[PDB]
């Protein structure tokens, strides 16, 4: 959480919640005799694919919005 | 001939057995972290330092 | 129910090429119904999500690697 705060400044609660949920589900998989190496490889692949999908589909360029986008982002924060 | 030296002292055998048991215990403890499918160990020092 | 509705909307967006604009649908917490958050002005920087994902994944992997703990008694 401290690193997320230092490097970004927002989403400090979300990163902790996501990490804990990921750990919980990974341990649930491990309890089913799935080897932790396979879980780690799957998590790494899923993270890479999620970043790629976010960058290719879910991004909105701010040039089409203008000054209103900054105000909306600040209000959301 | 027949009987050889009696070896009235059993303490050397006990020392050898204890040494072997300790070494085998160490090997068994660290066996889990061998190979590509091995897993890391968390070690917490007496000062509270943590290493993985 | 809300998460099911949101998942249905996003699945419809992903499977139907002409309904791609449904991917902006998020959660409107005041009314408890799905809402197009891009039009509603609910925005976040992409860096926040990307860095959160990467950091959380790395932390989860780091914890998941552990399968044995040795806790030495303090010298004090
Ligand atoms: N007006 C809003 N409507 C719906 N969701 C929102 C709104 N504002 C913020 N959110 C969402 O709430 C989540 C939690 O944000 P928050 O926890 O306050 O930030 P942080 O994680 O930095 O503490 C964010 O992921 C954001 O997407
Ligand atoms: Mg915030």
């Amino acid at each position: 959480a401290d690193l997320q705060d230092k490097e970004v400044g927002d989403g400090t609660t979300s990163v902790v919640i996501i990490a804990a949920e990921l750990l919980k589900n990974a341990d649930e998989l491990v309890k089913q005799k799935i080897h932790p190496t396979s879980v780690i490889s799957g998590y790494r692949l899923a993270c890479k694919e999620a970043v790629r999908y976010i960058n290719e589909n879910l991004i909105v360029n701010t040039d089409e919005l203008g000054r209103d986008c900054l105000i909306n982002a600040a209000k959301t924060s | 001939r027949g009987k050889g030296a009696y070896q009235d002292r059993d303490k050397p055998a006990q020392i050898r057995f204890s040494n072997i048991s300790a070494a085998k215990a160490v090997a068994d403890a660290i066996r889990t972290s061998l190979g590509p499918k091995g897993m890391d160990k968390m070690i917490q020092d007496g000062k509270g330092d943590v290493t993985i | 129910d809300l998460v099911a509705k949101l998942r249905a909307f996003h699945n419809e967006a992903q499977v139907n090429p002409e309904r791609k604009n449904l991917k902006w649908i998020g959660l409107d917490l005041s009314n408890g119904k799905p809402r197009d958050n891009k039009q509603a002005g609910v925005f976040e920087p992409t860096i926040v999500k990307v860095k959160s994902l990467k950091f959380a994944t790395e932390a989860a992997i780091t914890i998941l690697r552990i399968d044995d703990l040795i806790k030495l008694h303090p010298e004090s």
